[PDB]
């Protein structure tokens, strides 16, 4: 699965 | 006459050369050890003969002896053994690297004369929760913080303070879709508190959203103070004026000045860690309180060096690299 | 090298 | 009571349940902090707000409040983030043991209450290099030694000191058919060095051979020193390195009581290192000389510990954890 | 290519 900081990836 | 040593890499030539310049001006020399380049295209070797110590790297510019140095400067490493992955095979090249590293890493430490960096003291810097507890001890404002995995205690915290941003310690990036996509500090919404039971596999730092009046940079070099502010307020206000309009200092940082009080506390703070580079981090609030955010003892400086009349930052570390400045000494012995 | 006194801090 | 925080891992009560039985038998509480089981099946949280820091560790079973710890005793960290990888996608997984290793070493650093061991310590001590000069300043007979990626200046060094052993400075396992393979202290063959060549790639610490009359392990708690021998020139596999066959030796070692010089010398190492823990390896030539090799920062004692009377180790160290002892103090601030 | 240590690689 995806850790929490995943949900912080933004575009560049 | 006297020799200072400074570890780099190949591709950071520019910050160095007026701090090499005004420390060829200051009467020493500059031996360079660029550290992707070891150990293919650098030698080195510290030898114990009768009694005696002997430290020698042969570079494809010069061949040096180290053991007399008078002191050295180690920007922290982030790349060795460049090319050793081609060369070697690959049931080799993990115990390799970390054979090289230990020789290198050890060498940096054993280095008895002044040192501005070593690897211990870095990896101690890397610790953030020592710098937020030190801070605080010191006197410095903190905002809020929660380090966690744990997802109830990230929930309890979130929704006292109402306003939390969420940073990693070590970054992330990823390309993917097309794009790169980096991890950005952003504030925890109700759409990313949904995603908050995934923390127990990989812990996050929360803090207190500070609304930024100001944000400062502070670069510390012995008891030299250089403090650089970017004034989002009155950036923003210009921006209403016409009279304003095409001057937009409002991306560039300006050279500022501290109150007594806060450079106190900043000197205090590299007292403490006993370091004598330091790059801190503040945010000053629309109530005008300073709050420290993080101190990193590797943190680049020409950006804002540049912003100084004839690099005053570079010509600070040369100054201090040949004893020509107070410094906390950390010589070994 | 060799770990039977595995004296490293680190595994 | 007081609280002694203890880092160790799941695969380690061998070595920590005789020493948990003396604190307890001392008056004090342990708190066993198992680095597998983060962050997968405990919690750690580190919160500052409204002016005061807490620290909880919470494990199925119990919520321990780390922020009051009297002392932390850094003693293992195997294994940290055991079953993540098969939890998390594949794109995520080393950034995610990048920040819980920064998050769980950060916290180890940022314990400013008494310290027996510590990130920064630890890794300042892997300098072997360090570890011979210091050893060399302070007055113990160390080997010749030679430390390089420099083909001729091994090869210069061999022909000058004729019997000449080779060393990694790191522990490594490499895999071939499912078989793990390692490096042992091995002499260096006169004839094989063509072969240096390799050397270029990833450099190698070479000593003179120093021939063994007995070898000997001291274990140093605070100012306590418990000296061991072994005979390791009865096996023809350990006469170059006793860990070559360390499980046949490891009932052989005797106690043994080191002249007042050596063990004045000792102390005086980790009064230098400023540590209360150690173990010394050392080398007694048939001339009666006594040659330092190492000082381990984090050296296992349970087997040493267990030739003496009523685990005499384990209660030195449990007296040290719980202020029963003279400490070299090292609480920040 | 081999590294030096390598020459010295033992099952343990
Ligand atoms: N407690 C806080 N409150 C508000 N803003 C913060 C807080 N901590 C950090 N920040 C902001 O988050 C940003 C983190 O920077 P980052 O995402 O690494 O981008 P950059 O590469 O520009 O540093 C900083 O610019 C800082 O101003
Ligand atoms: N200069 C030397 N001469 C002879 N034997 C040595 C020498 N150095 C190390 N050894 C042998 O090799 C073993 C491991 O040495 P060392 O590399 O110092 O420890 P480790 O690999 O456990 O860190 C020692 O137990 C010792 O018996």
């Amino acid at each position: 699965k995806e850790p929490f900081f995943a949900a912080f990836l933004e575009k560049q | 006459m006297n020799k200072i040593l400074i570890i780099t890499h190949t591709a950071d030539n520019f910050s160095i050369d007026k701090v090499t310049e005004y420390i060829d001006k200051n009467g020493c020399e500059v031996i360079r050890f660029n550290v992707d380049e070891y150990p293919l295209k650098n030698k080195l070797s510290t030898t114990f003969q009768d009694g005696k110590w002997t430290t020698t790297l042969e570079t494809p510019e010069k061949k040096n002896s180290l053991e007399d140095i008078s002191t050295v400067w180690y920007r922290r490493a982030y790349n060795i053994g460049h090319g050793i992955k081609e060369e070697l095979d690959a049931k080799f090249y993990g115990a390799a690297m970390g054979e090289i590293r230990n020789t290198l890493f050890g060498f940096l430490e054993s280095i008895d004369a002044y040192s501005l960096g070593k690897p211990s003291v870095y990896r101690r810097l890397d610790s953030k929760e020592e710098q937020l507890k030190i801070a605080d001890k010191i006197g410095f404002k903190i905002p809020a913080t929660c380090v966690t995995n744990n997802p109830e205690e990230a929930k309890r915290f979130i929704v006292k303070h109402r306003d939390v941003v969420a940073k990693m310690q070590t970054g992330f990036a990823i390309y993917e879709d097309g794009v790169e996509n980096v991890v950005f500090t952003n504030v925890v919404n109700e759409d990313k508190l949904e995603e908050l039971d995934t923390l127990l596999y990989c812990p996050m730092q929360f803090q207190k959203k500070i609304e930024k009046k100001k944000e400062l940079r502070i670069t510390v070099v012995g008891r030299d103070v250089y403090a650089f502010e970017i004034d989002s307020q009155q950036s923003e206000a210009a921006k209403t004026d016409w009279r304003k309009d095409g001057i937009n200092l409002i991306d560039k940082w300006i050279p500022t000045e501290l109150p007594q009080d806060i450079e106190f506390m900043i000197l205090e703070l590299l007292d403490v860690y006993h370091v004598d580079y330091g790059a801190i981090d503040m945010i000053v609030s629309p109530e005008d309180e300073y709050y420290f955010i993080e101190i990193n003892a590797a943190g680049e400086f020409f950006w804002l060096d540049n912003l100084t009349e004839e690099n005053r930052i570079s010509k600070s570390i040369a100054d201090l690299l040949c004893d020509k400045a107070p410094r906390r000494d950390n010589r070994v012995l | 090298t060799l770990k039977y006194p595995s004296d490293s801090d680190e595994g």
